[PDB]
């Protein structure tokens, strides 16, 4: 008859009264038969039943409706609410935690990512409060949301200033843990597959930005995470050092200038922990083996149309030419005083003007 | 074309039995015949499947007329065949009332099924309507029919043990046999097996012993009910009903010149008894006498194996073809069937080792079967 | 005699024998120049790709173990570079031959023939994906510029779709099918029906369908390949400018004549082909692979795992209302959930999108409408239930006001007056499956229908399914319901699968049967609405009922069939009220 008699929601603490009520008659009774044991259950089921009863009775609406850009509570004063009446102490071989939880997910879930990861950087879901267990309710529901954004294509953070450091940490640990490429769940072992995760996904340069800027994000994020995170600033040192020599594997050659953009910009915050002119070199030779493999598969081609008539010992060139290019850039010699013999000995500069 | 319209106008399907020496393939059953001057064409199966061929994948005219003749062709001819199968499963499971059955189907509008049987006791059916559900109706009722009759011979079986001794066919020839005054030496002599130097003066000793006189009484009551009986029913299905529960409970009115299924095994039970001495055979040391005794041996040992079996009793006469089956590829279901009805039926007098040679040498279909 | 397999010389003593081992790379070459030899210039281009194509042929051939791959794949390679390379004027892109390649050598699983092909090609690396369903969609559907010419030279083979689980028609029928549905060929399971009958008329069928040029999706091939295979071949003999291939019943030889848009799919399992096929089969019909892996995109893979563990969250209900111990499984809750049901749900989903690209507008609506797909077959005790499950009170509040608000299910005409009035747009038939608990309808309660349809539909006509033993009865009675007059007819077939009867096989059969007499029947003014109502029971079968079948059939759970004229059609008010406020008067 208490519940049935609100209906403002600033009122919250008067059926927090008459809950911790049947709380209080509850922790003083003693133990005797089983007569007892499935009244108590009886009468906290009752309980729960009008609660919840009450709580779909005044909350027929969504949370976080935002109509101005400024994602805020059509009820302004709800987690204010879910706090008292989840705190308060019942038994807990019994539900009114594992059930009100679930609401809460169930209520949470009825919204968008987006909208929601846009509020839970938007300073009204503060006081992160030493285990309060509705906050780790919306952290588990928010690495939910995080999972349910990268499995669609779209960037989480580009419009988040989430001063609270716990929280921001907490969300990159879970866009890590949960964007990092699996292939039937986490290896990758390689340095070819994360070095595209890196280039490809946008989420990955503001990532390195925001975690640069500060080492006050490195601090907490996980056991997990700051071993996924040396994996790949491993494996982007390797790579990328291995820029100043001609060591690199030419398939990476052709995924960076494919994605020249976002390794300028991982590369431009690398340098605070030349690049023009060494990408115009690489660049240049780059475009020269392939123009000088144009000519050979053309002279091949043309010595395979008289194939029948007169054949030809290709050199040695028949066998380097099968191999593929996943072969290291230093064995093509762009050397000074220039020419850049390759590994396709073409034998004199005649024929390279005759192809 | 105009030949399928032919067909569709004057042409008469028809079931026979046929009276030749030659087999009851599906091929020499079915006759379709056309009259005209005044003169007559027959064709078989075969030429009617073939110019159903020709027709099915003929040039599409585009009008109603012409696919409207060749799909009541088609469907005719589909249901007609169908009444083939169902009575080509009457015939070989063996059942001496449609063993001298005749159908005339008319393809008229509105030309109807003349039926006729080989008795002297039933008239001439013929019904006219819708050739269609005429044939669809027929079919499903003598599917029902089948499965009376595999339930009434099956119940006939169960409660005569030495009519398990033989198959369908032979069960019809020996009830052809008894009833003559001299019945044929082939049968005289697959009598042997049971009895053992028969004769006929056991034999007419077994059929004047076997039927009382009061069956006389009840097949009068029923040829004087059954005129005001068939009368009773306006279309052919009822008339057919009733002939065909009472030839299920009365086999012996309908055909007044062959033994049914229970004087039959009366009279091989009756001729059991005349000639005693049975075999009682044990079991070797180390096979159980209420369970299946399987025994895997090897190619080679497996016929010595079951020579040893049958040695736990000299001086009791040798096996024949009951309680010894050699299976092989191509045994037919009904082998094994028989073998295993004599082994699990009562009325038997003796004990009797029931062997199953070369079993895994059957099928999959009739080893799921048995 | 010819022969694709060996023979032994006691035969060929009497006459003269010709045996041919294979080709060499030269006899390739020189079989490429006779067929690329109709046009001069393409081919003084193409001829370049001529020898690696062939050594990488004989790679392809020397690779493999069974003889998968023959010659008709290679020469249907250089046909198909050879129509790019005449439509194009300018040479091949790499796209062209990857497109080529892929279309021709597929279905082989322990085979990467793009790489083997692009090993010995090493400019035609494409690093953009391919999917196999445009592959499919360009080999059914050609346009204007392709088969526009003296003859047809460059006309691709057939398809052969092998699948898992038979999912072939269902993806075919929602992605592929666009404009005119085809003529599905199928091995009908009425009862005593003759096989030769059957053969007969779906070679007719067949040949109808070369004549007036409309697709065919064949689901047997086993019977009909003694009937199809020179049509298989793709030789023609041209009378007037027309093509004629030739077709046999028996011994009954016959030249038919095909139109020049004519598609043949033979829909067959994996393992079929590879273990029954006798492989002059799998050389002539351009394989390609289509399970549900390969239609759905990552991110509708994880729609589906997200589904299934929304409905299992959905099923799972934790409470104490009476003390028993009886946890449900979704197949309890969603009649017809087989654990395969929610790939078919978010393909079904996204089909009904229409704009797709994963933009996070999209995929929550894709995730809303597999959500609604499943809703629109539960039970209405399973969304009572629903306020003590696992995902909420408001989520199960948004799920009740969207069962019985939004998604109709009082009862069977209900349905009907807001399934009529929907204002269905390109669709000139709908068509919808029902699953019940009630009993099925009589024949009074078929009048009532018509009477309480008086303005709307044109008297329901209503079969029984078990009444059916051949095929040609059910075609009658379809027909005869097609050629009454008036528009929007409903048509009502009906099984129950709790009897005696053998009628749980028989369904596929008569929607298959239903399917091609609307599509070779219907005209383009009147509407059709077949329901296809299903009995089930509580007692065990409604949980056994394989359920969600896509392609043209939306799958709802009507509770049961007959308007009450007692209790109210709305669950909310009895749950407000207790049964002492039940009884207050006014």
């Amino acid at each position: 008859t208490v519940c049935n008699i609100t209906a403002n929601h600033q009122f919250f603490e008067i059926p927090a009264l008459s809950a911790e009520l049947i709380c209080k008659l509850l922790e003083l009774s003693p133990p005797g038969e089983k007569s007892y044991e499935d009244l108590v259950t009886s009468t906290l089921q009752e309980a729960l039943a009008t609660t919840r009863n009450w709580l779909r009775s005044l909350f027929k609406s969504r949370m976080l409706s935002i109509s101005s850009a400024y994602v805020r509570l059509t009820y302004s004063e709800e987690m204010a609410v879910w706090r008292r009446l989840v705190e308060i102490g019942f038994p807990e071989k019994h539900g009114w935690k594992g059930s009100l939880l679930g609401d809460m997910e169930g209520r949470l879930k009825q919204e968008p990512p987006r909208l929601q990861i846009s509020f839970f950087c938007s300073s009204q879901c503060r006081d992160g409060g030493l285990h309060d267990s509705v906050s780790r309710s919306f952290e588990k529901c928010v690495i939910e949301a995080v999972s349910s954004a990268c499995q669609s294509q779209t960037s989480v953070l580009e419009g988040l200033s989430c001063q609270d450091l716990q929280k921001f940490g907490t969300l990159l640990s879970a866009v890590i843990t949960k964007s990092w490429p699996v292939h039937n769940g986490e290896p990758v072992f390689d340095v070819d597959e994360i070095f595209k995760y890196l280039l490809k996904w946008p989420d990955v340069r503001q990532l390195f930005e925001l975690c640069g800027t500060n080492e006050k994000i490195i601090d907490n994020i996980t056991e997990e995470g700051r071993q996924l995170m040396a994996t790949a600033e491993s494996v982007f040192q390797k790579v990328a050092g291995e820029l100043e020599n001609g060591t690199i594997v030419v398939g990476q050659l052709e995924l960076i200038l494919e994605h020249q953009s976002q390794f300028l910009d991982i590369w431009n915050l690398n340098r605070r922990r030349d690049v023009r002119s060494l990408l115009k070199r690489r660049r240049d030779d780059l475009l020269f083996l392939k123009q000088e493999k144009r000519y050979v598969e053309s002279l091949l081609r043309q010595l395979g149309r008289v194939k029948h008539l007169v054949q030809v010992d290709f050199g040695n060139i028949e066998i380097i030419h099968s191999q593929d290019l996943s072969n290291k850039k230093l064995n093509e010699a762009v050397i000074k005083l220039s020419y850049k013999r390759e590994t396709h000995y073409c034998l004199s500069p005649d024929i390279r003007e005759m192809a | 074309l105009s030949l399928a319209t032919a067909i569709n106008s004057r042409g008469v399907y028809v079931i026979e039995a046929p009276k030749d020496g030659q087999k009851i393939s599906p091929d020499t059953v079915l006759r379709l015949l056309l009259p005209d001057p005044e003169a007559l064409r027959t064709y078989s199966t075969e030429e009617l499947k073939e110019l159903l061929n020709k027709l099915m994948l003929m040039s599409g005219k585009k009008d109603h007329n012409s696919n409207t003749e060749v799909e009541k062709f088609s469907e005719v001819f589909s249901n007609m065949q169908r009444l083939v199968h169902v009575f080509i499963k009457l015939h070989c499971a063996g059942n001496m009332l449609f063993r001298t059955w005749t159908a005339k189907v008319y393809c008229c509008p509105d030309g109807g099924i003349f039926m006729n049987f080989g008795l002297e006791l039933l008239s001439q059916l013929t019904e006219k309507g819708d050739v269609i559900q005429l044939l669809g109706a027929l079919c499903r009722q003598m599917e029902d029919f089948l499965d009376n009759w595999k339930t009434v011979v099956a119940q006939k079986r169960a409660e005569h043990f030495y009519l398990n001794f033989y198959t369908a066919e032979q069960l019809v020839y020996l009830s052809s046999e008894l009833r003559k005054p001299r019945p044929s030496e082939a049968a005289l002599m697959m009598l042997s097996f049971i009895k053992g130097k028969c004769t006929v003066q056991d034999l007419v000793q077994a059929t004047s012993a076997c039927e009382s006189k009061a069956d006389r009484y009840c097949l009068r009551e029923v040829m004087k009910k059954l005129p005001q009986q068939l009368l009773s029913e306006p279309s052919l299905m009822g008339k057919l009903q009733v002939i065909m529960m009472q030839s299920l409970v009365y086999m012996s009115a309908f055909l007044p010149h062959c033994l049914d299924l229970d004087a039959l095994g009366r009279c091989l039970a009756h001729l059991a008894t005349m000639g005693g001495t049975p075999v009682e055979r044990p079991l070797p040391k180390g096979l159980q006498a209420g369970q299946p005794n399987l025994i895997l041996c090897g190619h080679s040992e497996v016929l010595p194996a079951a020579l040893a079996i049958y040695m736990q009793a000299p001086r009791q006469p040798l096996p024949t073809f009951d309680e010894v089956l050699l299976c092989t590829p191509a045994t037919t279901i009904e082998e094994v069937e028989l073998l295993l009805r004599r082994c699990l039926t009562s009325g038997s007098q003796g004990h009797k080792v029931y062997s199953l040679l070369f079993a895994d040498q059957l099928s999959y279909e009739v080893g799921c079967q048995a | 005699g010819i022969s694709n397999w060996a023979l032994d010389p006691a035969k060929m003593n009497r006459g003269i024998f010709v045996s041919r081992g294979s080709p060499n790379e030269k006899e390739l070459i020189e079989s490429a120049e006779g067929i690329c030899s109709s046009d001069r210039l393409v081919q003084d281009k193409i001829r370049g790709y001529f020898a690696p194509f062939a050594k990488a042929y004989e790679t392809v051939c020397q690779k493999q173990d069974k003889e998968f791959f023959g010659l008709r794949d290679y020469y249907s390679l250089i046909k198909m570079v050879f129509a790019k390379a005449k439509a194009s004027k300018r040479g091949l892109s790499p796209q062209d031959i990857t497109h080529a390649v892929l279309r021709n050598f597929s279905g082989k699983d322990n085979i990467q023939a793009l790489s083997i092909f692009t090993a010995s090609l090493p400019e035609a690396r494409y690093k953009e994906e391919v999917s196999t369903v445009e592959l499919i969609k360009q080999n059914i559907y050609p346009g204007p510029q392709a088969s526009s010419r003296g003859l047809d030279g460059a006309e691709s083979r057939y398809l052969l779709v092998l699948t898992r689980n038979y999912v072939a028609l269902q993806i075919l029928q929602q992605t592929f099918f666009e404009g005119q549905q085809p003529e599905i060929i199928f091995g009908s399971s009425f009862p005593q029906d003759q096989e030769y009958t059957q053969i007969c008329r779906n070679i007719n069928r067949v040949k109808i369908c070369m004549e007036t040029g409309k697709m065919v999706v064949l689901l047997n091939l086993q019977n009909l390949y003694e009937s199809l295979y020179d049509a298989l071949n793709q030789y023609y003999v041209y009378l007037g400018g027309q093509k004629y291939v030739d077709l046999g019943l028996g011994t009954h030889r016959v030249k038919c004549r095909v139109h020049t848009a004519f598609r043949l799919i033979v829909i067959e399992e994996k393992d079929v082909v590879y273990k029954q096929f006798p492989v002059p089969l799998i050389n002539r019909l351009e394989k390609h692979y289509l399970d549900m892996n390969t239609v759905l995109q990552p991110w509708q893979k994880s729609i589906v795992q997200e589904l299934q563990q929304w409905a299992h969250e959905f099923a799972d209900v934790k409470a104490d209302q009476f003390i028993a111990r009886h946890k449900y499984s979704p197949a309890d809750v969603f009649i017809g959930y087989h654990s395969d049901a929610c790939a078919s749900v978010v393909l079904q989903a996204v089909e009904r999108q229409g704009c797709r690209d994963l933009t996070e507008e999209l995929y929550r609506k894709v995730s809303e409408e597999a959500r609604s797909i499943l809703l629109d077959c539960a039970t209405p005790d399973a969304v009572v239930r629903l306020s003590g499950s696992s995902l909420g009170s408001f989520t199960a509040k948004q799920l009740s006001q969207e069962y019985y608000y939004a998604q109709q299910h009082n009862s069977f005409v209900d349905f009907l007056q807001a399934h009529l009035r929907m204002t269905h747009h390109e669709c000139r038939a709908v068509f919808t499956e029902i699953t019940t608990f009630s009993r099925l309808l009589t024949g009074n309660d078929c009048d009532v229908l018509a009477s309480e349809l008086r303005g709307l539909a044109s008297k329901p006509v209503v079969l029984s399914l078990q009444q059916y033993d051949t095929e040609y009865s059910f075609l009658k009675d379809v027909r005869s319901w097609l050629t009454n007059p008036g528009k929007r007819k409903v048509l009502v077939i009906q099984a129950d699968f709790d009897d005696g009867t053998r009628s749980a096989q028989l369904v596929a059969s008569a929607k298959y049967t239903a399917i091609n007499e609307i599509n070779k029947t219907q005209g383009t003014k009147d509407f059709v609405f077949v329901y296809f109502v299903t009995k089930l029971s509580r007692m065990g079968s409604g949980t056994s009922y394989v359920g969600f079948h896509g392609g043209l059939w939306r799958s709802v759970h009507i509770d049961d069939l007959r308007r009450s004229t007692i209790m109210a059609s709305d669950v909310t008010k009895l749950q407000n009220v207790t049964i002492s406020q039940l009884f207050k008067p006014e």
